RNA sequence: GGAUUUUUGGAGCAUCGACCUGGUAUUGCAGUACCUCCAGGAACGGUGC
């Protein structure tokens, strides 16, 4: 079917294999699970490594990001197309 | 016979796909392709030692999925 | 069986659905397959006879009121109320002359109709549901 | 504010509207089980709202006993009424009629043709409280309970029929020990089952049934509910017999029976209460359990196809004819025409004649191509 | 239509606390140069004002919430269900009575349209 | 076609997956090891050339460290397992 | 015109010049800020330029927000529950306000992760010892009105009001 | 649709970003990875082993 093209050009968040989450406007996709995320922001959680330290998530914006299918795990919709 | 054709003929079924990196998403699977791409709607995802979040839509890939869990009211003779 | 192909007065074929003409018979069968033909196909007595009539003697009592007639009838043992209706004197069995008045007649099923002539034009109302009453406990009929 | 006069009458009118909506729901016939369950849930929500409104109206009686001495007085009256009428003498420039004083509770407690749900119950859904395997109260899902029992027993010698036969017992011998951890699962299998008591009948009083179950557990189950002819009296907590009633009454206040054991009346009271609630739910909903067992037997005895069938249930015509061309007619109120031939056909029509009759010009053939009112008036005055 | 409804509610609240039929808080207000057209029964609003006065009189009942508390309507869902079933049975009986009255009217119209209107007798 | 199906049947009956053919012949339970150190014992209803199995009434056991790790196990009615995570498949288990 | 979810859904949400997600809401004249939870924590900066908000309150729980732009407004009072709604707030732009008393910045020290602050073009900065009181109230702020904090200013803040 | 680049699985140390103090030269028009140097303190964090 065409279920992957129904959520195109929307603010989707794809979960990476290393634990990071890339949120962006997935404009282009392919059969090899590739994604072209315009104005993408990658957020990676950091370990507290202590007893009283909290869990934080460092977020960095990269812009247009071409993510391959070897690292992409699952993609979820987060926001409508602006 | 390939097992992808048995999984492709499944719609509106509340399944649980357990991923490779300690993730498990339980929800109603709405779409399955030949590359084992599972598109589900209104699912609950639980990661490795994390709180179970709720997502309106999710699309898990074929190589990232480790195992699947089907309901008990699902015959396997008619699906193969 | 095509309901659109017809024969004209010149020995030809005419499609009334698409309004097309065809000279020979080989062009009418080839005109059904096409774009315009597919587009035109996609775009397009018992109660009256059983009533007993013995005609008994009725008892009517009239009274001039000011602000009503009382008809004493026997027991009919039915739910059908006696009905009153105002008619003209133009229709009769023998048609007498000088008949130019109106008559209000009340009729029931086991009894005969009682008619009273009204010389006035309009002094009351002869409606059934408006100004009539029939007490079945005492079997008293009134109309005003 | 008229809390005793206006608010009490408004609460009584709301209760009467809720009773009329409940009578209209009960008078209508039902065709499906899910629609009947949704109507029963809407009636239970309306009854809860009416009970909340009655509880709110029943508490507004403290100041009424002090205000009844001044309200029933005949010496007072039209002075305060004239003061309130002078207070109600504000500007009436808000020209807007509001007929929704009583029609809005009548429309809020009604349903539509596309969706048979009330306006407070518009967000209700039958799929958020029951699963697809239950069938909205038709059957009970026992696959997870059977999986939990197979995980607790650590043996694969228990099928669904064996679990249904073990769950069908009420006062027989248990399949496992009472002091083991499997009874900790037996509350959890009851924890949805009592929820089935909230699922199979939402219109029934759950609080009164829970109070009756607590009274039957306290006054009868705690005082020897199973007499005999060790076999004379049996205790569910201590799991031991008794010689007579006096010996059981003396041992009921004993030191191992109060807190000196691992299954006394202090720690194992909640497990015994959950077992009594599970027994009451099995006795009250035995027909649903029999229907679920019959459905499981019909699903096991069928083939794959039978189980799969059971689980599935034009611009060229406008450009050539002169259309889509804007034309203005100043005679008939500057109307628009999308064609010259259409305007020529509408000139000798009823609308153009009714437009020309207001100016006083007769309907003749000289004013066929007349468009402006001044030119038509000059043509009428010239002839 | 909010000001007229508020005036009708105020008149129904002031007339419900009267000790007599003619000795009310609105009969003396008519002679006090206060225009009130809702007191006359010839207006269409008088039928709503009478219903508001009846609701205000029913709100002063001893089981209405002034000196007692209702327990069967506020703490018994089975009594409310039985009252709804009795109301549905009364509505079904009223519908059956209306159907019987319509059948009797149809029978009377069938009997009136078949009788002989020419047999006139003047006594 | 028919010849490719016959070759696949011969490779499933006489090849390395013939023990998996023992899972669908006498309906015997097999034990499959996963990549997350979770051994699943159960009967196999359907298999393929890519080792994708459909298990019925399976029991998955693993070791979870809280000390000493406990043998926490679970029981699933119907499940599907991909062939990428299959490490070792034992035809005849011990118990 | 009141602010609702329709004004936030029709607004332009894009990437700002600081590489963060910002939604433009300039030219709205909203008297009160409410129903701002429709963004689903998908923004890091919220602009509220040219508004008539009398008080900065009614903010929902947003953990992804790190910048607040309340410039060109008429905020006379400040809310107290601002730290429980924005735990990751770092930038606060409260320029061109109507603050007169020094006690208005007392809930502003409730944010522990706050490092950027701007209280310029305000009557509260015209009073004596305003920057010293702002440094003594919130020590976590490193840049106040486009100026870094000083060690002598911190010593004067710790010495005064003792 | 199973053989290395995507889809039937390799599963205390070193570096960087900061935070705070003083001197120092550049006052300059661009889509720039970062952008002067020295000295002192740190009881800040990320990454791999």
């Amino acid at each position: 079917s065409s279920k992957m093209l129904q959520h195109i050009d929307y603010r989707m968040r794809c979960i990476l294999q290393d634990g990071r989450i890339f949120i962006g406007t997935f404009k282009a996709f392919d059969k090899h699970m590739n994604l072209i995320l315009c104005d993408c922001d990658e957020f990676r959680k950091i370990k507290p490594k202590n007893s009283k330290q909290a869990e934080r998530e460092e977020k960095r914006v990269l812009g247009l990001v071409l993510l391959r299918g070897e690292n992409l795990v699952s993609m979820t919709v987060e926001g409508p197309p602006p | 016979m390939k097992l992808v054709r048995f999984l492709m003929k499944l719609s509106h079924e509340t399944v649980t796909i357990e991923l490779k990196n300690g993730t498990q998403v339980h929800g109603t699977i709405t779409g399955v392709d030949v590359s084992m791409n599972t598109h589900l709607k209104a699912v609950k995802m639980t990661l490795k030692n994390r709180e179970p979040v709720q997502l309106e839509t999710l699309s898990i890939r074929g190589n990232n999925i480790r195992y699947f869990i089907l309901p008990d009211s699902l015959p396997l003779d008619t699906l193969l | 069986k095509d309901p659109y192909f017809m024969k004209n007065h010149l020995g030809s074929y005419e499609c009334k659905l698409c309004l097309t003409l065809h000279n020979n018979e080989g062009s009418y069968l080839a005109h059904t397959q096409g774009k315009k033909h597919q587009t035109n196909l996609a775009r397009r007595v018992e109660v009256k006879k059983f009533v007993k009539i013995g005609r008994p003697g009725y008892k009517v009592t009239k009274q001039r009121d000011s602000e009503l007639f009382q008809i004493d009838y026997p027991e009919i043992a039915e739910g059908i109320m006696p009905r009153h209706r105002f008619m003209s004197a133009y229709e009769q069995r023998i048609e007498p002359p000088d008949r130019r008045w109106q008559y209000l007649l009340m009729a029931a099923e086991p009894y005969e109709t009682i008619a009273f002539k009204v010389p006035s034009r309009e002094i009351d109302k002869a409606e059934g549901k408006f100004w009539t009453h029939w007490n079945r406990e005492t079997k008293q009929f009134f109309l005003q | 504010m008229e809390t005793i006069l206006e608010q009490q009458r408004r609460y009584h009118e709301e209760k009467e509207r809720l009773m009329d909506v409940m009578a209209k729901e009960m008078l209508t016939k039902k065709s499906t089980l899910r629609d009947q369950i949704n109507s029963d849930h809407r009636t239970r929500a309306m009854q809860d709202r009416y009970m909340e409104v009655s509880g709110n109206l029943r508490d507004l009686y403290d100041d009424k006993d002090g205000l009844r001495k001044e309200e029933l007085n005949a010496i007072s009256g039209p002075n305060e009424f004239a003061e309130f009428y002078n207070r109600l003498k504000q500007i009436k420039e808000f020209h807007r009629k509001h007929p929704n004083e009583i029609c809005v509770p009548m429309s809020v407690e009604f349903e539509e043709l596309l969706k048979a749900r009330e306006n407070p119950s518009e967000e209700a859904q039958n799929l958020v409280e029951f699963t697809d395997e239950e069938g909205y109260g038709r059957y009970l899902d026992l696959h997870d309970c059977y999986l939990k029992y197979i995980n607790l027993k650590a043996s694969e010698k228990l099928d669904y029929i064996t679990y249904l036969s073990i769950f069908d017992q009420l006062f027989d011998i248990p399949k496992e020990r009472k002091n083991a951890e499997y009874k900790r699962y037996l509350e959890m299998l009851l924890e949805y089952l009592q929820d089935y008591t909230d699922r199979v009948k939402p219109l029934q009083d759950q609080n009164e049934l829970f109070g009756k179950i607590q009274a039957e557990f306290e006054k009868k189950w705690e005082n020897g509910t199973f007499p005999g002819w060790e076999e004379r009296a049996q205790r569910l907590f201590s799991t031991k017999g008794k010689s007579l009633e006096s010996l059981d009454t003396s041992l009921f206040a004993k030191n191992p029976k109060s807190k000196g054991t691992k299954r006394d009346t202090e720690r194992n009271k909640d497990i015994a209460f959950l077992e009594a609630q599970i027994y009451e739910y099995v006795e009250i909903l035995g027909e649903q359990r029999h229907l679920t067992h019959e459905n499981v037997q019909r699903k096991q005895a069928r083939t794959g196809e039978e189980r799969e069938e059971e689980e599935e249930e034009p611009y060229w015509l406008y450009k050539l004819h002169g259309l889509n061309i804007n034309y203005n007619c100043e005679i008939c109120g500057n109307y628009t025409y999308r064609g010259p031939k259409a305007f020529q056909r509408h000139f000798a029509e009823w609308r153009h004649a009714h437009g020309m009759r207001c100016l006083g010009i007769p309907n003749t053939a000289h004013f066929a191509n007349v468009t402006q009112i001044e030119d038509a008036v000059s043509l009428w005055a010239k002839l | 239509s909010a000001f007229d409804l508020d005036v009708v509610k105020l008149t129904a609240q002031f007339v419900a606390r009267n000790g007599r039929q003619f000795l009310t808080q609105l009969m003396q207000k008519e002679q006090r140069n206060y225009q009130f057209d809702f007191l006359r029964p010839q207006h269409s609003l008088f039928n709503y004002f009478t219903k508001l006065v009846e609701q205000y009189t029913k709100i002063l009942i001893p089981p209405k919430g002034l000196f007692s508390k209702l327990k069967k309507e506020a703490e018994n869902p089975r009594e409310v269900l039985d009252q709804v079933c009795y109301r549905v049975e009364w509505a079904k009986f009223q519908e059956r009575e209306r159907k019987k009255e319509e059948e009797e009217k149809e029978k009377e119209r069938v009997a009136y349209a078949q009788i002989d209107w020419h047999d006139f007798v003047v006594v | 076609p028919e010849e490719l199906q016959k070759r696949e049947e011969e490779e499933f009956n006489t090849g390395p997956l013939s023990v998996l053919t023992q899972s669908v012949k006498n309906n015997t339970q097999v034990l499959i090891n996963c990549r997350n150190n979770k051994k699943l014992l159960g009967r196999v209803k359907a298999f393929d050339r890519h080792c994708n199995m459909v298990l019925e009434n399976v029991k998955e056991m693993w070791t979870e460290v809280p000390s000493k790790p406990v043998n926490k196990d679970r029981y699933i009615s119907k499940m599907f397992l991909r062939g990428d995570s299959v490490i070792v498949v034992l035809r005849n288990p011990l118990i | 015109v009141k602010l609702t979810a329709e004004l936030i859904e029709q607004a332009a949400q894009y990437t700002n010049a600081v590489r963060d997600r910002e939604l433009d809401l300039r030219g709205y004249k909203i008297p009160v800020i409410e129903n701002l939870g429709a963004t689903l924590d998908q923004f890091d900066a919220i602009d509220f330029s040219d508004n008539e908000i009398r008080k900065l309150d009614g903010f929902p729980l947003l953990r992804r927000l790190k910048t607040l732009l309340v410039n060109n407004n008429r905020i006379c009072r400040i809310g107290e529950g601002l730290d429980q709604a924005l735990p990751c707030l770092t930038e606060l732009i409260l320029t061109n306000n109507s603050l007169v008393e020094l006690g208005d910045l007392d809930p502003l020290a409730s944010l522990k992760s706050l490092t950027y602050l701007s209280i310029l073009r305000n009557p509260v900065t015209n009073k004596k010892h305003y920057r010293l009181y702002v440094i003594y109230k919130v020590p976590q702020v490193r840049v106040l009105d486009f100026q870094k904090v000083k060690l002598k200013e911190r010593q004067e803040a710790e010495k005064m009001f003792k």
